[PDB]
């Protein structure tokens, strides 16, 4: 989950200003401008950070769920539990942050694709990578990305 | 033809479906920091209402005409008679909204493709669709005209077929 | 004025004997509202609102939200100005005609101004109910001879674009085969959101007859009025009689949100500034009214016409 | 301006006029104040 | 504040010309409680108590006395935020548009902000109460592309754990079965010792169409509210229909110890601050409203389907 | 403090908006109180 | 200096000149150009002359 409400017994030391920005936690954009559009969605599944695709089908209004390739349609950048829903950055605007990679194989100067599962993988072309794959916990890797857009 | 369109006799006669006008809000969802310009059109050769336009830069003036979707350059929402100005979104903006399409019978969630008419037609008559445009609602005629409600957003990197 | 004008003087105090006109029967307060002008054309706005798409959930950070649009429709009204001239005994002969608790010339018919102008006033009010009941002009039974009027002036029973209703000759006499005529104008009937509102219905003498007969230990008005309720919201039904109908049927509601009536504020009679004065005891007076300002919206009125041949 | 107003003194017929206009709408009211059906 | 915001000052000065919603008919006075929220979810917890024994004769000396015990029961609502956008005319561009005897552009469908603000709080409110009463929330006529909504967010028809009853599209026709079925829910419905409430039934025009018809010199509708009257101890029984139901019959009373309402006191339409504005004269606004907060008792609700296919 | 009242002023927008709360709750009393079924 | 910025009054006074320069140039000519070969003319409404046209 985007933020695991989890009860503590100690307090956690957090003094260092450097390397503290680097997590799953961290919503939003590193550089962000006031004239971006964004779009609430309904979701399904968990597609934080990841790239979303728009699915249609008692009938419902189109959701959003982690997918990629022909069916990019956007990029889901915060989310909302307990209204279900999902902000999304449409494919039309670029984007600069951290976004889910497949594996650690991704390095700098990597052009980068959204697979099916919404993931970045080497290598139309959707981002450049700026940084190395990390790990933050188990197989979770965060890539800082600048989104342009298909090619 | 014309959006507004004369006194009546008698007045027309709940909430729901009373968006299927020709002269309704084009935007079925905006937002600030959406890009509008404003160019001219030629008044005489295909009126570019709900249309997809490209720029022509002629001797005098760069004008809007009609225009299919390999050399668009964006969406005619609006259109201003007494100064014959026509207002277009750009391709590189989102678009979700009602726009003119040629066939009565479309379902939701199908591919779109527009024509050399700046019309809506379906992705499979055969050309190379460039732009990614879906289907958000079923076809509706308004008597004749044909309206659907789309989603457009950017173009395609590998034109489909 | 009133020490020149000794017409004007009369009209002033003898305003108050004119009866009220029957027409006001058939609409609510609410749906009767004056407009400033004699004759000519107006033009009237409506302004509606629709949802374009399901609302926007405002959740952390978003900039597109769904849109309200709007829409405008106009509707024209057509005004006509009609005149009457009337003789009358000069003011200063009527003292030379004051008989026996009665003034006038009983062998030439000849009146004061004051009882000519309440009579003649009484006149124009009944044509006047009869135009606003029917949409025509016409001082014949028979209702030819019909004054010509312009288009966008129309009574209750000729506007277009309502539910037609015609029951043929050989069933003038089955009220059974009237009301199911009634019932399938009914179910025509397009009320929207506006549904809960009572409903008025006008008949003619031979229908109410027809009416009041049992139900083939109820009545058919009962059943009609049963009928009406089903579709009004169980609101009120008023049923009338009106001798200036024949064989017809007119049902409608009574709210100012489907049907609204707009008259010129000089629709009712209004003597004018000119008198004829000569040589002699008699003069002449004018006096001036304005018909049209019947707005309605699309199938709202059930109008039922039983054939005779 | 109404004629049903004892102090009322109009100066000139189009003031008459529409003393008379306004009489007619005060009375319309009154009908429909005292209607019951 | 109105020295500088003539928006506010508009929203105040015509805030008194929008009608108030239909669904204060559906419940009682006392049934209605507002809440101080937003967005989020409020727990209720209601209060009990029970006797544990037969209670103790109090003669000479004694010690062992009878006890009362207590429970309670926590209930979670959810509520949902709703925001709308319109665009209108600027106030210092209003003098450049103020036509005669009206406002606005006609060609391009614009209108002054107050005029604007009461189309969409009218149409706003219709939407609330559609989904007061159905529990869905759509655009269209057939009822699809439905806004997806919380949990513990029902409305009246769509209520879980309330006797549901099935008319099958064989006898959508036959109002015996109909009946029959609506008797099955009743027997099921289980009031306990609030039975004595007035109880009120909603239907759709079709089927008010249907309850006039003779009992097969009786009708439907008597002998509903008869059997109506048979369990609820002989009090009121209203009867309402809303165009907004299809094939549907809902039955419940209106006790506030069953069924209460508890709006949040910013569900009806509300103005944002927030007003886009640019070089030209067209400007933009908001509306917020907020959806949820209806709670019922188990099995107290008849909610009847007339299937068609 | 309800926009009900000519005296009532105002001072900022949450206090506005408390005011049309307490508008919309008055009308609905109101409503109750003259509702004769 | 090096970026081409002023001080809004100035700024708008500037504009204002120019602006009021086209306006003359339009009231005698009949119509509205930024170039010295007088094309690319802004396309005007109906009964909106100059004296020279």
């Amino acid at each position: 989950m985007k933020n695991p409400q989890h009860d503590a017994s100690l307090l956690s030391n957090s003094n260092e200003f450097r390397d503290k920005n680097v997590e799953f936690f961290a919503s939003g954009g590193t550089r962000t401008s006031k004239f971006d559009k964004l779009e609430n969605h309904p979701f399904l599944g968990y597609p934080y950070k990841r790239g979303v695709k728009r699915v249609i089908q008692s009938h419902y209004e189109p959701h959003v769920e982690a997918g990629g390739g022909e069916d990019l349609y956007g990029i889901c950048i915060d989310i909302d539990e307990f209204s279900k829903t999902a902000t999304i950055v449409p494919i039309t605007n670029n984007f600069e942050g951290y976004l889910v990679a497949k594996d650690s194989t991704v390095k700098v100067k990597d052009k980068l694709i959204f697979n099916k599962d919404g993931a970045l993988e080497k290598v139309t072309i959707n981002a450049t990578a700026l940084t190395d794959a990390k790990q933050i916990s188990n197989e979770v890797y965060l890539v800082k990305v600048a989104v342009f857009g298909n090619k | 033809y014309s959006k507004s369109m004369i006194e009546n006799k008698v007045f027309s006669s709940c909430f729901k479906s009373k968006n299927e006008r020709v002269d309704a809000y084009s935007f079925a969802c905006s937002s600030y920091t959406d890009k509008i310009e404003e160019y001219l059109y030629d008044p005489a050769n295909s009126f570019p209402y709900k249309r997809g336009v490209k720029l022509v830069p002629k001797e005098n003036s760069i004008y809007v005409e009609v225009g299919a979707d390999t050399d668009m350059y964006g969406i005619c929402v609006d259109v201003c008679e007494f100064s014959c100005t026509a207002y277009v979104l750009p391709i590189t903006n989102n678009f979700e909204g009602y726009l003119v399409t040629r066939n009565p019978s479309i379902k939701i969630g199908e591919i779109l493709d527009i024509n050399n008419n700046g019309v809506i037609i379906k992705a499979g008559g055969g050309p190379p669709t460039a732009i990614n445009i879906y289907a958000l609602s079923d076809s509706f005629t308004i008597n004749s005209i044909n309206l659907i409600k789309v989603a457009i957003f950017g173009n395609r990197g590998l034109e489909k077929t | 004025l009133f020490d020149e004008n000794y017409y004007a003087k009369a009209v002033a105090n003898i305003i108050g004997e004119v009866k009220d006109p029957i027409m006001y029967k058939w609409f609510s307060p609410d749906q009767i509202e004056d407009v400033d002008l004699q004759m000519g054309y107006q033009k009237t706005v409506k302004w509606d609102a629709f949802l374009n798409a399901n609302p926007t959930t405002i959740a952390n950070e978003v900039n597109t939200i769904s849109t309200i649009g709007f829409s405008s429709e106009v509707v024209r009204l057509n005004y006509l100005k009609l005149q009457y001239k009337f003789r009358h005994l000069k003011q200063t002969s009527e003292k030379f005609y004051t008989s026996d608790s009665y003034i006038g010339d009983i062998n030439n018919n000849l009146l004061p101004f004051a009882q000519a102008y309440k009579l003649a006033s009484s006149e124009i009010i009944k044509l006047i109910n009869h135009f606003v009941l029917t949409g025509t002009v016409s001082i014949q039974k028979d209702g030819k001879n019909q004054k010509r009027l312009l288009p966008n002036m129309y009574g209750l029973l000729n506007m277009p674009e309502q539910i037609k209703e015609e029951v043929a000759s050989g069933d003038k006499d089955k009220m059974d085969k009237i009301f199911e005529k009634i019932e399938a104008g009914l179910s025509k009937l397009e009320l929207g959101d506006e549904f809960s509102t009572p409903m008025m219905v006008i008949v003619d003498p031979a229908t109410s007859l027809k009416l009041v007969k049992p139900y083939a230990c109820e009545k058919w008005e009962d059943v009609l009025i049963q009928t009406i309720k089903a579709i009004n919201n169980r609101e009120d039904v008023y049923i009338e009689t009106s001798n200036l109908l024949k064989h017809k049927i007119l049902i409608y509601p009574l709210n100012s949100e489907l049907i609204k009536f707009k008259p010129s504020k000089y629709m009712l009679p209004t003597p004018n500034e000119q008198v004829d004065k000569d040589s002699t005891d008699v003069a002449h007076s004018y006096i001036d009214f304005v018909l049209g300002g019947l707005l309605a919206t699309r199938k709202t009125i059930l109008q039922v016409n039983i054939k005779q041949s | 301006a109404s004629l049903l107003d004892s102090n009322f003194v109009p100066i000139n017929f189009t003031e008459f006029v529409q003393a008379i206009s306004n009489t007619y709408k005060q009375r319309r009211i009154q009908f429909y104040e005292n209607l019951k059906r």
